[PDB]
């Protein structure tokens, strides 16, 4: 029984884990798991949390490129809400279309 | 149980309590303290 | 996470909903062959 | 020399996160062209070693190199030994440069070919239910089909400009 | 003195003063006027 | 004055070891970030 | 209310389903107005034809494609 | 010290509950859906 | 002059967007490390006439003593220094699988 | 990286020592940011199975600050174990007997509770004063900053400051002050 | 500034007061619409204890406050910078400005403790030995609940009970 309930908390764990690497990640780039993850869905990169913390161990040089672009497009997200829309939107703000 | 009314305040079903704390007056604030004007 | 702001593009609040992503065949022949249809 | 919005410096009187200003996006636009035609000509030139790429497969992502394996948790319906193509990607890297995909990159610009090595099924799981008191208890054991894929080659192509 | 939980002045001498956290009564003239917050 | 090689280790002389060791990958070429052998049918 | 959601083919939840704006339906409807998202269905395409059926897909904003291409907008 | 009488959440003398604030914003989250169900079903 | 992340310590981060603006371009080169931020390594560390053989210098340490000395060069505690049964001395895999 | 298997292993793993500055800091932030430098959540490789904390080194544990009026208020109590061996003394009066319990305290209780814990206060080390040992002073590596920020006293601006900061009220010429 | 002196000459005293230099309130005020000091500089919900340089124009030289019918401030803010004043003294921002001593007093060595937002007098607060249960918890004021409408830049409101 044991072994039944546990494939619940093996998925579970796993993800508290990768968050807790990433966060860890974040940091050393001054920023915080809220900040990575909301931003790069807003630039339509579609990287899970498991994919994530293996790029900030095996790929550091590819990390610091997300956590860069994430902090770019969070940048650009205040600067749009200082203008009342006159100003036009960001170049890493655009949104790809699909029909 | 308890009836419905008592001598001592009764404790609400947590449904009410949350109704009871978001429809609580509102007052309303002018953007400039009417003092601060002449 | 990002879940409203998807719905605010006129897109799924899961990318597993609908799109390319989950649409679209995940392999093919590497002779350039279609691969049959998923069951999904 | 006081505007009608001035407030004279206090702890409060500016948010304490400190000012940025981004770049003009007119000569940020002819920065970007120059930083995509530099890594574009490191393709071309092969200046580039070992690559890893990001797949989506089976609902899944995939953090691939070459002669590296993929463990399936179903069927694909393969002989064994047939080589196919991933055709999602979501990320391409090398030491270099890394390329993201919107959410997929295009197909003229990356191709991911893997080869079917091994259908197996899994090792038994107990799958048991118990509730006290209630003469509540069943087992059952199940086995799921799996597929072994070995990534064969990572290749890319100049066709970023 | 005496705590009383309702402070009240029972003369013209008497005075209010916050001390150690508590509000107190003092008189010179009658010091039985005295009270202590409770 | 220009780095070419740097290694870890738990005294001076085991890092200095490694160092020359991951200098001499780098002159012949056969590190790790190395392209893959390549495998594909001859052309 | 457990009656109404079952007439209403309302079983399983986040599952779109489409019914008409007539009384009779909207009654229904008033009964487990708090259970349930209410939308308008849009047509910016119109009525799908008898060979569109099989290229449809109900966007969340409400609207009905009937070409559904998933492919990059050139424009 | 802290004893609540009985059991906890019944009876006369409860342990007592306090409205948090995301507490707040889930019951109006729902209430902004149900105020707009009410316009579609209007015509 | 405006960067995201400061490009000292790890890479040189560039962003970048295509003509079409379906993929994100990063050039990320590795920063090396100065020559002035560095130290040299501490290369450095008679009338004799008996040649100075080498003299054993295991001095004999009773259980208690041995782990405090243990556990302060260590920075543990002196629990994981005591021994245990045989029950568990058999049950560890001694040939455990090995991943590369 | 190039390198070889053990010694790629052996700096992935690696202790690294760090110091704070307790001046004028309040404990709980001071230990908020040392509790996971201990347990080794600010490393991407982390896992609970894995001893991969690090070594925190704490300065001017005497002269940290606490808000409000915690040095009153607050209260540490205790237990002898014998009848009547109840103890309850506040922050001031644990202070001034240990200088350094009230920041270990913050520290042990942030800490997960399970054996590993007592292994995590080991590799920390605190000191009342400026003054720190030669050989943990030789091993240090970095000094993380103070996360609250020292406002200045009135003596401390320059008369830059002072005059560019303008007067907003004009007091009478006939005020005694 | 007006000031009182003392000379004692051949047993006989004189009492004469003397006008000084007075500082001028800074020309060209951002708001000058505004009904006190406060608004007239755009600082309503702005300043806090650590802002000495504001709190210093309003208190004396011994540290203690003015008057409100001479600053000319409104009761809301009078009541405001007299309370961020009292935790100025109390952190130690404000050492120049200490009480005066009667000749003959050497104060006597006390534990220096730094403390900041503190809202109670040290001598006057009681210790908590009974934090009480979960729904009834003995919180610790921090702060003042006169600057709750400050202007705050985070998602998460002023605590002003720990
Ligand atoms: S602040 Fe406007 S009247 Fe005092
Ligand atoms: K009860
Ligand atoms: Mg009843
Ligand atoms: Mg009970
Ligand atoms: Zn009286």
């Amino acid at each position: 029984v044991k072994c039944t309930k546990a494939r619940y908390l093996k998925k579970k764990n796993m993800r508290t884990l990768w968050i807790n690497r990433i966060t860890a990640a974040s940091q050393e780039h001054g920023l915080k798991y809220p900040a990575l993850i909301g931003n790069l869905v807003k630039c339509q990169v579609e990287l899970n949390r498991k994919v994530l913390a293996d790029l900030a161990i095996y790929e550091p040089k590819t990390f610091k490129s997300l956590a860069a672009l994430a902090s770019r497009r969070r940048h650009e997200g205040f600067a749009a809400a200082l203008g009342d829309g006159k100003e036009p939107e960001g170049i890493f703000s655009r949104v790809v279309q699909y029909h | 149980g308890s009836k419905a009314v008592t001598r001592h305040r009764r404790v609400m079903h947590f449904q009410r309590q949350k109704l009871m704390a978001v429809t609580e007056y509102i007052p309303p604030k002018p953007a400039i303290h009417p003092s601060c004007l002449p | 996470a990002g879940g409203q702001w998807r719905l605010q593009q006129g897109l799924a609040a899961n990318p597993s909903g609908y799109g390319p992503l989950t649409e679209l065949p995940d392999w093919s022949y590497a002779d350039g062959r279609p691969a049959p249809p998923m069951k999904g | 020399s006081y505007l009608p919005g001035y407030v004279p410096k206090t702890s409060l009187s500016s948010p304490p996160w400190p000012e940025v200003v981004l770049p003009d996006p007119v000569e940020e636009t002819r920065h970007h062209a120059e930083v995509v035609k530099k890594v574009n000509e490191m393709i071309v030139t092969g200046q580039y070693g070992r690559l890893f790429a990001v797949v989506h497969f089976a609902s899944r992502q995939w953090k691939v190199t070459s002669e590296d394996l993929i463990l399936i948790g179903n069927e694909l319906d393969l002989a064994c030994g047939e080589r196919i193509r991933l055709e999602k990607v979501l990320l391409v890297g090398a030491d270099n440069f890394t390329l993201l995909g919107k959410p997929l990159l295009g197909k003229d610009l990356v191709r991911v070919e893997a080869t079917v090595i091994e259908k197996t099924e899994s090792w038994p799981r107990i799958i048991m239910r118990f509730r006290k008191r209630k003469n509540f208890k069943k087992k059952r054991i199940v086995t799921t089909p799996q597929t072994v894929l070995r990534i064969n080659s990572i290749e890319i192509a100049p066709c970023l400009l | 003195f005496k705590n009383k939980t309702v402070l009240k002045k029972r003369c013209k001498d008497c005075y209010l003063v916050k001390r150690r956290g508590r509000w107190y009564v003092y008189c010179k003239t009658h010091p039985r006027h005295k009270q202590r917050q409770m | 004055k220009k780095l070419i090689a740097e290694g870890p280790g738990e005294t001076v002389l085991v890092a200095e070891e490694e160092a020359a060791r991951v200098a001499l990958r780098k002159l012949y070429g056969f590190t790790e970030n190395r392209r893959p052998w390549n495998y594909s049918k001859p052309k | 209310e457990k009656d109404i959601i079952k007439m209403l083919g309302l079983e399983k939840a986040h599952t779109p389903q489409v019914h008409k704006n007539i009384p009779s339906v909207n009654a229904k409807l008033k009964v487990v107005k708090h259970l349930i998202r209410i939308k308008p269905l849009k047509l910016p395409q119109g009525l799908p034809a008898e060979e569109n059926m099989s290229n449809t897909c109900l966007k969340s904003t409400g609207e009905l494609v009937v070409q559904w291409h998933l492919k990059p907008v050139e424009q | 010290r802290g004893r609540i009488p009985g059991r906890q959440w019944i009876g006369k003398h409860r342990r007592p509950r306090f409205v948090s604030l995301r507490a707040k914003q889930n019951m109006i989250r729902r209430l902004e859906i149900e105020a707009e169900n009410h316009y579609w079903l209007s015509m | 002059t405006y960067s995201p992340l400061p490009d000292d310590y790890n890479c040189n981060v560039e962003l970048a967007l295509t003509s079409d603006g379906r993929t994100i371009v990063c050039y990320h080169p590795s920063v090396d490390i100065p020559y002035e931020h560095t130290k040299p390594i501490p290369r450095p560390d008679h009338d004799q006439v008996l040649k100075t053989r080498l003299e054993e210098k295991v001095e004999h340490l009773e259980e208690g003593p041995m782990i405090e000395q243990l556990s302060k060069m260590f920075f543990t505690t002196k629990h994981r220094w005591y021994p245990h049964g045989r029950y568990h001395r058999c049950r560890k895999n001694l040939n455990p699988p090995k991943d590369r | 990286s190039s390198f070889s298997r053990a010694p790629q292993q052996w700096a992935t793993f690696a202790r690294i020592w760090y110091l704070l500055d307790g001046k004028m800091q309040p404990p709980g932030k001071l230990a908020a940011m040392a509790s996971i430098r201990l347990q080794g959540l600010h490393k991407p490789v982390y896992h609970a199975l894995s001893d991969c904390g690090d070594h925190v080194v704490i300065m001017n544990t005497r002269h940290i600050a606490f808000s409000g009026n915690k040095w009153e208020q607050k209260v540490y109590s205790s237990h002898t174990g014998y009848p009547g061996g109840f103890r309850q003394v506040t922050a001031a009066q644990l202070h001034l007997r240990d200088p350094v319990a009230i920041v270990k305290l913050a520290i042990y209780g942030m800490l997960p509770k399970n054996l590993h814990r007592r292994t995590m206060m080991e590799r920390l080390h605190l000191f009342p004063d400026e003054y720190i040992p030669e050989d943990i002073l030789k091993n240090l590596v970095e000094e993380l900053p103070q996360p609250r920020k020292i406002p200045k006293r009135l003596d401390e601006y320059t008369q830059e400051e002072i005059d560019a900061f303008p007067r907003l009220w004009t007091p009478p010429e006939d005020y005694r002050l | 500034f007006r000031e009182v002196v003392e000379t004692q000459e051949g047993k006989t005293t004189i009492i004469e007061g003397r006008i000084t230099a007075t500082p001028k309130e800074s020309p060209n005020p951002p708001n000058p619409s505004g009904q006190c000091p406060i608004c007239r500089w755009n600082l309503k919900h702005k300043y806090n204890y650590d802002d000495v340089l504001l709190l210093s124009q309003f208190i004396r030289p011994h540290g203690g406050m003015l008057p409100r019918k001479i600053t000319g401030l409104c009761q809301e803010e009078h009541r405001k910078i007299e309370e961020c004043v009292k935790m100025a003294h109390r952190a130690g921002l404000l050492p120049n400005h200490r009480p005066r001593l009667p000749e003959g007093v050497v104060p006597k060595s006390k534990p220096q403790l730094n403390r900041y937002l503190t809202r109670w007098a040290p001598g006057s607060v009681k210790p908590i030995y009974k934090k009480g249960p979960r729904w009834n918890r003995v919180r610790m004021p921090v702060g003042s609940p006169l600057l709750r409408d400050n202007v705050c830049y985070s998602r998460t409101p002023w605590k002003l009970y720990h």
